[PDB]
RNA sequence: CGCAAGACGGACCAGAGCGAAAGCAUUUGCCAAGAAUGUUUUCAUUAAUCAAGAACGAAAGUCGGAGGUUCGAAGACGAUCAGAUACCGUCGUAGUUCCGACCAUAAACGAUGCCGACCGGCGAUGCGGCGGCGUUAUUCCCAUGACCCGCCGGGCAGCUUCCGGGAAACCAAAGUCUUUGGGUUCCGGGGGGAGUAUGGUUGCAAAGCUGAAACUUAAAGGAAUUGACGGAAGGGCACCACC
RNA sequence: CCCAUGAACGAGGAAUUCCCAGUAAGUGCGGGUCAUAAGCUUGCGUUGAUUAAGUCCCUGCCCUUUGUACACACCGCCCGU
């Protein structure tokens, strides 16, 4: 079920861990990032939009995917990283840490960990007004 | 009165200053007038750490750092604790906090 | 309904000559149903390579970007799209009391490959300098950006793609900018931040074969 | 993961929400020469041995 | 009372005034 | 908490400064003394008084303390203090003299001294901690 | 993986620079400007401050065009609340962008007119010039750049001080004031009524400039000291706290 | 005092009290009240532990700096229809 590659050596994907603040995606894609092998969220574990973005709705999804391409074939991981970028937080939200914990605890080898968030030159006008948000 | 003899900026010898925006509230604050943070952090936190690297495929690959510029409004910088009130005397000391 | 992952076939991706290690990794692509074509699906894409796994001993922090351009027997042959710097080493160099200076040239191989490189530099600070801050004036930061325009339009636009390449691998043309730029002002971490492709001739199968080995 | 034993070389200071734990430093029994830092839940002192079932986490600092 | 809420009603009354005396 | 109080601390450095001959290092001794030289109207406190003493006697016996001032142990300080080395420290065969300073010896009219030893000046001019 | 449309020039970016002030940050070219420094050039009092009269003048707003990405007064909803015509969220008009005409107002602030002289120190920093060992580009030549140690001049500032002032906070000017006079412009005279009414004037409009009185009132106000309080930050304590 | 009768109650929800050693808790005994009288209280012994040797998390209460337009002192002061 996948390719034909011997013991010694590992096939590599590349992982995309969007971690916002309202849900955090894992999406596992090839090396050319144009073929999906398993995109599971936060959402799709924990019934409670409070926990969407919890660590544990992240570490339910980590090992989900990471279950679903040990069984496509593909043991070893290229992690990239993304926050909501733009003229928002830069930051990455809670579940990225926990995400990355649970696919290494679940047998996959780790590749390269890039950090790859939109960072404009000069973006538009963030959305808070020019008092900003005040709650 | 006068509380701070900078007026809690740092404008001297100019007229305007671009403003900028708050990480946290999105406030349009002045540049000069902002405080900066400058986040140097792991991307993977200590308590993770062996696992990524027993759970790696190279040899000392040192894992990437993180850098981020926060710029905070005044406000947002008392609640998060970023900066305190201090005395009237403590309040010329400019020198960091050592850390 | 049915999983897709069982109609779709598996193919190796092979990196172009200039690069020590060939095989780069494994691409899964659809199989030919009429129209569609796994051939097609499979060539306009993009591979993202760090410079330590395509070569044995080098540094980490730069990335090529290749690209495929034709499939022949569970192979795909790419060719030479881009190159970057990480963004952690991006953002580890833009220090607060140095002068950052920025050049950038659209030039063109013999080849006909139409290029854009992207070069930076920062201002050094002598061993036994007291002053805190070590900036450039705005002179002698239009004379830096003059000297690695041209350096780079020199550099390029007498070559081809390949010999670009095998000088984009180690940094010579960096050295060369430090080299030249030492009057003017001494710079520390001079680079070529970004290439990327702006034009490129028609399709030659040829050239590719000569390219991938 | 097996069991190992880790004996304490100096309590460390006091931790929890109402102060409820003891942050140590042990080393291991075996090794001899790796050393962590731990919470221990009860009246610890020098000398004793705490068995870790898992054996590789690190007690934040402070 | 603000002072420009202030300004800000003593102009809703001049205009009114102005509108008034056409 | 085993604090002593003032009444204590002061009522023990009095009775050291005025008894030093008498006292020592035996707490039962001390107590005997106390109470006979002083007028201390509880056992207790005649106890806490003299336990200070002790303490205080202990102290004294490796230096001084700065509650206390014997006008006989001061000689004896002085006397300890009188050290006086065999060959003064400030006499020297030969002395190190920066160029300068034998410049400035010579404008003295003490340009014939002998001893003085041209030393080489210093190279770079980097005496100056950076800043930042 | 590409294409497009508009906006914006992050990090470098500083108690740094420039401009009369509003204000000014991607590269390159062109255009005319400008301070300081240098100067054994030149004129020879040509100067300082300014009723009248002029140029510029943030943002918002008004007439026309063009464009309309993002944000977003108004508005329509969803929440929260006892109520919410708000704070939070969704959409979203005018506007936000460019050109051409109006508007001339800001906590347009250093809440401190401009010109000139005198009166303490110290270390830095930006520009220009003058010196000096010694390191770097280079490999050798003088160079000229990058540092290093000083000096001078004009700046943005900083620390310090029993200069002296001040109600004090504080100020090296807010000092050289009853030991009261260097020159000169604006302008204040208890608090409200009120920057209101009216007249004039400018403006398409919104509004701008000028600007009262009747009447009312013993205070309003400024700095600083103690308490009390706080939904501010730190510590400390207690089985009438907790574990 | 005697003989009869023989209810709920099968360990108690939200929420709370008091406790660090001869202690808590069981258990009686005295004093007071008292003509008649202790399920109260105040003392006394008797049997006799679990757990802790810590912390500001809750609850207070102290400070310290800071703000105030309060000073009858926030149960203050104060604004407009
Ligand atoms: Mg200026
Ligand atoms: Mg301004
Ligand atoms: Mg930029
Ligand atoms: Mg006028
Ligand atoms: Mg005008
Ligand atoms: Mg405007
Ligand atoms: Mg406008
Ligand atoms: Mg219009
Ligand atoms: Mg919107
Ligand atoms: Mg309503
Ligand atoms: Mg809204
Ligand atoms: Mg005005
Ligand atoms: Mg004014
Ligand atoms: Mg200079
Ligand atoms: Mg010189
Ligand atoms: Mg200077
Ligand atoms: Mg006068
Ligand atoms: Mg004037
Ligand atoms: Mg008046
Ligand atoms: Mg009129
Ligand atoms: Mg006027
Ligand atoms: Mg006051
Ligand atoms: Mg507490
Ligand atoms: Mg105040
Ligand atoms: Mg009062
Ligand atoms: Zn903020």
């Amino acid at each position: 079920l996948g390719p034909q590659v011997a013991e010694g050596e590992n096939v590599f994907g590349v992982c995309h861990i969007f971690a916002s603040f309202n849900d955090t995606f894992v999406h596992v894609t090839d090396l050319s990032g144009k073929e999906t092998i398993c995109r599971v969220t936060g959402g799709m574990k924990v019934k409670a939009d409070r926990d969407e973005s919890s660590p544990y709705a992240a570490m339910l999804a980590a090992q989900d995917v990471a279950q679903r391409c040990k069984e496509l074939g593909i043991t070893a991981l290229h992690i990239k990283l993304r926050a909501t970028g733009g003229n928002r937080t830069k930051t990455p939200g809670p579940g990225a840490q926990s995400a990355l914990r649970a696919l290494a605890r679940s047998g996959m080898k780790i590749g390269r960990i890039e950090d790859v968030t939109p960072i404009p030159s000069d973006s538009t006008r963030r959305k808070g007004g020019r008092r900003g948000r005040r709650l | 009165t006068k509380k701070r003899r900078n007026n809690g900026r740092a404008k001297k010898g100019r007229g305007h200053v671009q403003p900028i925006r708050c990480t946290n509230c999105a406030r349009c604050v002045p540049k000069d007038k902002a405080i900066k943070k400058f986040v140097i952090r792991n991307i993977v936190e200590a308590a993770a750490v062996r696992d990524i690297s027993e759970a790696s495929v190279f040899d000392a690959y040192v894992l990437p750092k993180l850098y981020v510029k926060l710029h905070y409004c005044v406000s947002c910088v008392i609640h998060s604790k970023v900066v305190r009130n201090r005395s009237r005397e403590a309040r010329k000391d400019r020198t960091p906090p050592p850390r | 309904v049915v999983d897709p992952f069982s109609k779709k076939d598996w193919y190796d991706v092979k990196a172009p000559a200039m690069f020590n290690i060939r095989n780069i990794g494994k691409t899964l692509v659809t199989r030919t149903q009429g129209t569609k074509i796994a051939s097609d699906g499979l060539k306009g894409r993009v591979f993202e390579v760090s410079l330590a796994d395509l070569q044995n001993d080098e540094v980490a922090f730069r990335k090529f970007k290749l690209i495929t351009e034709d499939v022949q027997g569970k192979n795909c042959l790419t060719n030479f799209h881009g190159m970057d710097l990480t963004r952690d080493k991006m953002c580890s160099m833009v220090k607060k009391w140095q002068t950052m200076i920025e050049a950038h040239v659209d030039v063109k191989t013999t080849d006909g490959y139409l290029l854009r490189l992207f070069c930076v530099g920062f201002t050094k600070k002598r061993n036994n300098q007291i002053r805190k801050t070590s900036y450039a004036q705005h002179q002698q930061v239009r004379q830096i950006r003059k000297k690695m325009m041209e350096i780079m339009t020199r550099e390029v636009q007498t070559n081809d793609l390949k010999e670009v390449v095998n000088k984009l691998i180690p940094d010579s043309i960096g050295k060369d900018i430090e080299k030249a730029c030492q009057s003017i002002y001494p710079l520390h971490d001079v680079f070529v931040r970004k290439v990327k492709m702006l034009k490129k001739p028609k399709f030659e199968l040829g050239k590719l074969m000569e390219l991938h080995g | 993961q097996p069991i190992k034993l880790a004996r304490v070389t100096k309590v460390l200071g006091r931790t929890g929400s109402q102060g409820q734990c003891t942050q140590v430093r042990v080393e291991f029994m075996d090794d001899t020469s790796r050393s962590i830092i731990r919470n221990v839940k009860g009246p610890v002192r020098e000398g004793d041995v705490l068995t870790l079932l898992e054996s590789e986490r690190e007690a934040r600092r402070l | 009372m603000r002072a420009k809420w202030r300004k800000k009603r003593m102009r809703r009354l001049k205009r009114k005034r102005r509108k008034m005396r056409q | 908490g085993r604090v002593r109080t003032k009444t204590v601390k002061k009522a023990a450095r009095v009775i050291i400064e005025k008894y030093y001959t008498r006292l020592g290092n035996d707490f039962h001794t001390n107590k005997r003394v106390c109470e006979e030289i002083a007028i201390i109207p509880s056992k207790k406190l005649r106890n806490k008084i003299a336990g200070y003493v002790t303490h205080l006697m202990k102290r004294i016996q490796r230096g001084p303390v700065r509650g206390i001032s014997i006008k006989l142990q001061e000689e004896e300080r002085e006397r300890r203090d009188n050290y006086v080395p065999e060959v003064s420290a400030l006499d020297q065969e030969i002395i190190e003299v920066d160029p300068d300073t034998k410049e400035m010896l010579k404008l003295l009219d003490f340009g014939s001294l002998s001893n003085l030893q041209v030393t080489q000046p210093t190279v770079g001019m980097n005496f100056k901690t950076p800043r930042g």
